[PDB]
């Protein structure tokens, strides 16, 4: 949902849902670790330097940025699609006369030839 | 708002609100209709239960309602002419 | 309603005047003031009809926005002449 | 306006065609007024002597568009059986961009264009069936 | 006799006209002036007296500084005068007949409009306002206020400390 | 291989030339000469000859 | 009434125009000139520029005009609100005015 | 990040003996290269004569770049038989401007950070009395002209001060037999209209330069070698009217960080135009790109590098 | 210059926060005008005949648009009369709030002043203030996106990339590249306010990323085509490469983060049942790739740029994000397709 | 014929036609804040007039 109904607007952390458990050591979170040492070889292409992989040791401080800020993000990843899940699921129950069932059947189809 | 205040505020924005000192809005008897109305979600998006309340609303601030019905009674007037006047002032 | 017409057809006018340019660039710094003039005027009786009392210190503030454009573009006019002779609508070299 | 395109929809129902006509150069002639519009910010030489010369161009050979447009769409219908088809209107998407070639010396450009602008304008009649949609809400 | 507003938004629209048919900053100064100071007194009459003077302290102070590049950078060439230019003239005598043939359908019936809204008559409801409140009355009566707007004196405060550094950069 | 032949084509003018007007000209690299020609805007005054009260 | 207050000043003034336009008149020969007051021919024909001098000096007014217009509550509005949450922000705008002047201090151009 | 608005501010510490002084236009003998080095007497910096490797005799590396490494063709020897169709002729003109206004972007650097009276032999302001000199023979076509005063009009435009106090040395027309007198002789046999249209140039050269309220002094060949009487004179002149008097927080702020870093004030030196003797091929380009990576003076290039500093790597 | 220009940059920032966090109609149009009288001071800067015909140029055309945005606040006292930022009831109060609007994001009628401003500004930094001010009027959008005629902000959408797509063709100038380049971009803009506004928000994201880019790989100088053509061949060989995949990336293309906008525009927008529109959409696009498409010829080909003069001195310039920004402008496409909900 | 004209003959109908629309939309208006403000004229007289919505 873009507009908030349940949640309270302006918030970095989602706190009043909490309980949802965030990734340990994700493939998704090794990709943007990749990233954050991605950046640590083209700083040294820009600003010439010696050696793209064993230059300087300022690269550490470009791999926790983008790891810190990242586990931040897939938080809010992991929350936004729950809730997206949430709303879902209890309007079908709300309602209940706007789904219906329909299963096990057989009916005639036309067959192409050739 | 993209980005709302927390903790502090500055609002007075809307109509209805805490006076200046104590006067009151002259159209502040429907414009606390719509406020009690539209505090749910599902009525200003629905756009349909409100209806009514707002066509009311309407009629406060333009005057649109009562300004047709005055120009039907000061047209009569003026369109009967040596024939059935009345002058009680 | 009667009132707000008449005023809403001075606005439509003072539209046409920051659209037509012509030799100086005078007059769109006076239609400037002129459309806001017109826009001070439709606040005015719309807040006080149907009074606000909170809401009537909003078109002050816009009176004090209305000559904040106004000023700074009256300032820019000064170093186009510097630059030039005269500031002319006609003479321009960008593409 | 919206207006005059709605009466265009109500026309193909039946037989009459002679109304048809006269409503297709009412949308082509306002569309040459957008094109000759635009045309008054590339500044005309003088006054009203080359002025209007250049709105005469435009808006005379897109009302001639939609009048040939208008005709051949009912060429097509009253002639042959079928009602209303992408085919029958294909034809007429055809005969609407070769007088674009007529306008100017050169044969081709616009009926070079001629399968161009007449698939163009059979995208646009495919547009009657329920399966197309311009802009949507839901 | 009745219209008391309504003649003096006449007035306004009439040196309104000498903005888009363009009479040089002097004869288009002047409709600051006549339709300006008429101007206040559609304000007036409605009600508040400080909001309705609050035009005349700026809009005329303001116009001296305009005046001040009247005789100034560009525009002292020729006069220019708003009766003599075909171009000029063209445009003022269409001017005004988007106002004066407006008011040919006033009198008599409802006045037609290029808007969905008939303007009709009202005469006595050209106020459209009760007494309702007596000690410190109107809502223009008290008007401008330091409080509960306390973010917008803060801005207002900021963007009039921009200019002042601003302009000194430009020039 | 590309040579200066090319270059020329590329350089800067309007992309594709032609065109109804041709007028423009290449922008200067670092703004524009000034225009400081035109306009001397002295002021000639006959405040002598007689009374200015001076 | 303020209508007729104003008109009949304003009436009178115009009447006494047309007293001295009218009754003063013999002969309108090629006489009148058009710089006047030291003598001698124009040298400096119909308009011309000037400007300057004066053009920062003339624009700052412009722009305090608006804030004193914003100084114009304070006698009037405080009747009724806080004067301890307006005292804050009513010498808040008298502050900032003195900073922009301590702005137009150092270079503050031609004039 | 801006230093300026801390404790370190434009103007403070100099003024004072901090006017940099300059000798301009000495036809072709030099006689300005040696009063250059007694002028030093009052003025604390001193700096050497602009030549084709002046922009590596400093840059990074301490030994000059040999021919292939720096500019391709450009020599004053082979300059002084100057021939049309495939040579120097401009291209040598053309480095050589930029090499003067890279040396002055040092020694203005050098004046606003702590105030040091700066000495410069022949300024940017004189590289087209040695231009229009060669002109005026056949030897450079009017078109390489063209592309000078384009860059001409960009390069002087954004530097505020020109310079404070300009000496001219007008010697006699026969300086050839100085020159002639001379221990090289590469610059012997060079042509006798050739240094008498420099002389010819000179005259319109500071002409121009005194009407901007620039102070000059004129020296003679009888009153040249004297120590005393030139550090006398540059005490003596007192700045009036001139384009050197400028805003202290304004106009100086902007001039320092132009001249504080080498690549920005080439990189408006470098026109995108096409010039017969401007080298425009590729292929010639890429492979001195090659050499000056496999060259051990830069090779990896700005503070750290392999095999001949490398400090740190942490 | 030295403090007061830090105080004119950081009301720009103020400016749009007086927008973003907002309430009342009358509150945003300070934050419109905070940014006219912080802009045009760093459009001059060094005072140029240029510089002087772009910032007037960027006055009126921009002053007068707002001043259009404040009739339709003024219908909101009109019609429906309460002051708040949410819908505006009247579909009149619309017609003249858009418009207003289109002057600075809609573009299609209104394009005009866009290469004039961009080339006019002589520094490389002050290119980053126009492709960063397009950040405050969308929040307004973002706001008041129900009510709206769609009729006529969806032309604003199809018509914009169609003259941005053909006006960046015949133009050598590098400042008016990115000035068409910045037409293109806000055509998806306005295209996904009337289908689902989430992602819209992700699109500026992506957008302001890839130009703040742009602009500070121009940070060794250059203007024209030409100018930036001598990069590879004088100048840093690797440089160009970034320069390459930020092109590559700014035309829609899968292997990089440009792509994500293409992604789920045409998705939400085939949700709502629509083929006719996006179908004009993707094949406008390619009109969009062509400049880029040239502009990496200055990278790959050869071209002989190679000059006289030849840089030995290393380059040390200011680049803010000139590291950080282009790893996320070239590698986004595994760590992207969860990121919509992040956004909003 | 058909290898090398009209097989090919769909790409300028997509390129040299839409190169031609697109010296149409840059070489147009030589400069002036006049002639872009002249169509803002006609831009709203569109919304009002030539469209139906409001």
């Amino acid at each position: 949902x873009x507009x908030x109904x349940x949640x309270x607007x302006x918030x970095x952390x989602x706190x009043x849902x909490x309980x949802x458990x965030x990734x340990x050591x994700x493939p998704r979170l090794a990709f943007v670790g990749f990233l954050g040492y991605c950046s640590g070889l083209i700083d040294n292409a820009i600003r010439r330097r010696p050696v793209l992989l064993a230059g300087l040791h300022r690269q550490l401080l470009y791999i926790t940025s983008f790891v810190f800020v990242g586990y931040y993000l897939l938080k809010r990843q992991d929350y936004m699609y729950a809730v997206r899940d949430h709303d879902m699921f209890s309007y079908i129950k709300s309602h209940x006369x706007x789904x219906x069932x329909x299963x096990x059947x057989x009916x005639x189809x036309x067959x192409x030839x050739x | 708002q993209k980005r709302l205040g927390v903790d502090l505020d500055r609002w007075m924005t809307i109509q209805s609100a805490e006076q200046p000192h104590k006067i009151p809005s002259r159209c502040h008897a429907f414009e606390k209709e719509w406020i009690e109305c539209a505090h749910g979600i599902g009525s200003i998006r629905a756009e349909k239960e409100c209806k009514i309340e707002f066509e009311d609303f309407r009629e406060c601030l333009l005057r649109q309602k009562t300004m047709k019905r005055l120009h039907a009674i000061r047209r009569q007037r003026e369109k009967l002419i040596k024939e059935g006047k009345y002058t009680p002032p | 309603s009667m009132v707000y017409m008449n005023i809403m057809m001075a606005f439509t006018v003072s539209l046409v005047g920051l659209l037509m340019y012509r030799s100086h660039l005078m007059s769109s710094l006076l239609c400037l003031e002129g459309m806001m003039l017109s826009l001070f005027v439709m606040a005015a009786l719309t807040i006080l009809n149907s009074h606000f009392t909170l809401a009537s210190m909003m078109p002050i503030i816009l009176l004090v926005f209305a000559a904040c454009e106004a000023a700074l573009g009256l300032s820019l006019l000064v170093m186009v002449s510097n630059t030039y002779g005269t500031d002319y609508v006609q003479n321009l070299n960008l593409l | 306006a919206k207006t005059v395109l709605r009466q265009y929809w109500d026309i193909p129902e039946g037989t009459e065609c002679h109304r048809k006509t006269y409503a297709t150069t009412s949308i082509g002639g306002a569309a040459g007024l957008v094109v000759s519009a635009y045309s008054v910010a590339l500044k005309t030489p003088t006054s009203f002597l080359e002025g209007v010369a250049r709105t005469g161009r435009y808006t005379f050979t897109a009302a001639a568009i939609g009048a040939i447009f208008g005709l051949t769409s009912c060429i097509s219908a009253q002639v042959r059986e079928k009602p209303d088809d992408p085919l029958n209107y294909l034809i007429g998407g055809c005969a609407g961009g070769l007088i674009l070639g007529a306008r100017t010396r050169s044969y081709g450009i616009g009926a070079a264009a001629c399968a161009y602008m007449g698939l163009t304008a059979a995208l646009v009649k495919m547009g009657q069936l329920e399966g197309w949609q311009v802009f949507a809400e839901p | 006799m009745l219209y008391i507003v309504f003649i003096l938004s006449v007035i306004f629209v009439m040196g309104f006209v000498g903005f888009s048919s363009k009479p040089s900053p002097i004869y288009g100064g002047l409709g600051l002036i006549v339709s300006g100071g008429v101007g206040c007194g559609i304000v007036l009459n409605f009600g508040g007296s400080f909001l309705g003077l609050m035009v005349f302290l700026i809009y005329l102070g303001g116009m001296m500084v305009v005046f001040g590049y009247t005789t100034a950078m560009a525009t002292e060439q020729y006069p220019e005068i708003w009766l003599s230019n075909k171009a000029v003239l063209g445009a003022f005598v269409t001017g005004l007949l988007m106002e004066f043939f407006m008011v040919y359908y006033v009198l008599k019936d409802k006045e037609v409009e290029v808007v969905f809204e008939f303007n009709g008559l009202g005469d006595w409801v050209i106020y459209d306002t009760g007494d309702s409140g007596f000690f410190s009355e109107e809502a223009m009566g008290i008007a401008a206020l330091y409080s509960y707007g306390t973010w917008l004196v803060i801005v207002t405060g900021w963007s009039l400390l921009i200019g002042v550094v601003v302009i000194m950069e430009i020039t | 291989q590309p040579d200066v032949e090319w270059a020329e084509q590329y350089g800067g003018a309007v992309m594709y030339p032609t065109k109804e007007t041709a007028h423009w000209k290449p922008p200067p690299w670092n703004d524009v000469d000034p225009p400081k020609d035109t306009l001397v805007s002295n002021l000639t005054l006959n405040f002598g000859p007689q009374h200015p009260a001076a | 009434n303020l209508m007729l207050a104003l008109l009949t000043n304003f009436t009178l003034a115009t009447l006494l125009v047309i007293i001295a336009f009218w009754l003063p008149q013999l002969n309108v020969y090629s006489e009148k000139t058009s710089p006047y007051e030291c003598g001698f021919d124009p040298m400096g024909s119909a308009r011309l520029p000037f400007s300057m001098k004066f053009f920062l000096v003339a624009i700052t007014f412009l722009l305090f005009d608006l804030e004193i217009a914003l100084l114009l509550p304070l006698p009037w509005a405080s009747q009724t609100a806080n004067l301890n949450t307006m005292l804050t922000m009513a010498l808040f705008l008298i502050i900032l005015l003195a900073v922009s002047l301590a702005y137009e201090w150092t270079q503050k151009g031609l004039e | 990040x801006x230093x300026x608005x801390x404790x370190x501010x434009x103007x403070x510490x100099x003024x004072x003996x901090x006017x940099x002084x300059x000798x301009x236009x000495x036809x072709x003998x030099x006689x300005x290269x040696x009063x250059x080095x007694x002028x030093x007497x009052x003025x604390x910096x001193x700096x050497x004569x602009x030549x084709x490797x002046x922009x590596x005799x400093x840059x990074x590396x301490x030994x000059x770049x040999x021919x292939x490494x720096x500019x391709x063709x450009x020599x004053x020897x082979x300059x002084x038989x100057x021939x049309x169709x495939x040579g120097n002729s401009y291209r040598l003109q053309a480095w050589l401007y930029a090499s003067r206004l890279l040396q002055y972007a040092d020694a203005l650097e050098h004046l606003l950070s702590t105030g040091q009276g700066v000495v410069l032999e022949r300024s940017i302001y004189s590289d087209f009395v040695f231009l229009e000199a060669m002109y005026r023979q056949g030897f450079i076509r009017k078109q390489c002209v063209d592309h000078y005063n384009q860059v001409k009009k960009v390069t002087i435009c954004e530097y505020l001060p020109p310079h404070v106090v300009v000496y001219v040395d007008v010697p006699v027309p026969e300086v050839q037999s100085r020159i002639q007198k001379k221990g090289n002789p590469h610059e012997m046999k060079i042509t006798s209209a050739y240094l008498q249209d420099i002389e010819n140039a000179y005259k319109g050269t500071f002409l121009p330069e005194m009407s901007e309220k620039c102070e000059v002094l004129q020296y003679s060949a009888w009153e040249a070698q004297d120590a005393e009487k030139v550090v006398e004179d540059i005490e003596y002149l007192k700045y009036d009217k001139g384009p050197w008097l400028d805003q202290n927080d304004r106009n100086l702020h902007k001039l320092r960080m132009l001249v504080q870093d080498k690549l920005e004030v080439l990189n408006y030196t470098s026109i995108p135009v096409f010039l017969p003797e401007v080298t425009v091929g590729a292929h010639q380009s890429d492979q001195v790109f090659q050499e000056f990576t496999e060259l051990p003076g830069r090779k990896y290039r700005a503070g750290y590098n392999e095999d001949v500093g490398d400090k740190w790597i942490w | 210059n030295p403090i007061i220009f830090i105080i004119i940059l950081l009301t720009i920032m103020l400016g749009t926060i007086i927008v973003m966090i907002s309430s009342h109609w009358l509150l945003v149009w300070i934050g419109f005008e905070m940014n006219m009288l912080a802009i045009i001071p760093i459009m001059m800067k060094n005072h140029n005949p240029r510089a002087t015909e772009a910032s007037t140029k960027y006055f009126l055309t921009q002053s007068t648009a707002s001043m259009l945005l404040m009739m339709a606040v003024i219908i909101n006292l009109m019609f429906s009369g309460q002051w708040t930022v949410m819908k505006l009831f009247n579909p009149m109060a619309s017609m003249l709030m858009t418009m207003a609007l289109a002057m600075k994001l809609g573009m299609a009628p209104f394009h005009f002043w866009v290469p004039e401003v961009t080339q006019g500004i002589p520094l490389s930094s002050g290119l980053i203030l126009l492709t960063w001010q397009k950040l405050a009027p969308m929040s307004v959008l973002y706001q008041i996106f129900p009510s709206i005629n769609l009729n006529l902000i969806l032309t604003l959408s199809v018509l914009s990339i169609l003259i941005g797509g053909w006006g960046g063709l015949n133009q050598t100038q590098l400042r008016k590249i990115m000035a068409y380049s910045s037409i293109a971009h806000m055509g998806w803009m306005t295209a996904v306010l009337p289908y689902n506004p989430t992602m819209t928000l992700l699109n500026l994201i992506i957008y302001i990323i890839m130009t703040s880019t742009m602009f500070t790989m121009f940070m060794a100088n250059s203007t024209t085509t030409t100018l930036s053509l001598s990069h590879t061949w004088n100048k840093t060989p690797i440089m160009t490469v970034l320069i390459l995949a930020t092109l590559l990336s700014m035309g829609g293309l899968p292997p990089l983060s440009g792509f994500m906008p293409k992604w789920m525009i045409i998705q939400e927008m085939t949700k709502n049942n629509s083929i006719i529109l996006p179908t004009f959409m993707a094949i406008t696009a390619l009109l969009n790739l062509y400049f880029y498409m040239r502009l990496t010829y200055s990278t790959t080909l050869t071209m002989f740029p190679s000059t006289n003069n030849m840089k030995m001195k290393w380059q040390f310039p200011l680049m803010k994000k000139m590291t950080f920004l282009p790893t996320m402008v070239v590698l986004s496409t595994m760590m992207l397709p969860l990121t919509p909900m992040l956004s909003v | 014929l058909l290898d090398l004209i009209w097989l090919e003959a769909i790409l300028p109908k997509t390129i040299s036609l839409a190169q031609m629309k697109a010296s149409t939309l840059v070489t147009n208006q030589k400069g002036l804040i006049k002639l872009y403000f002249l169509s803002f004229l006609i831009t709203i007289l569109i919304s009002m007039i030539l469209f139906n919505f409001h």
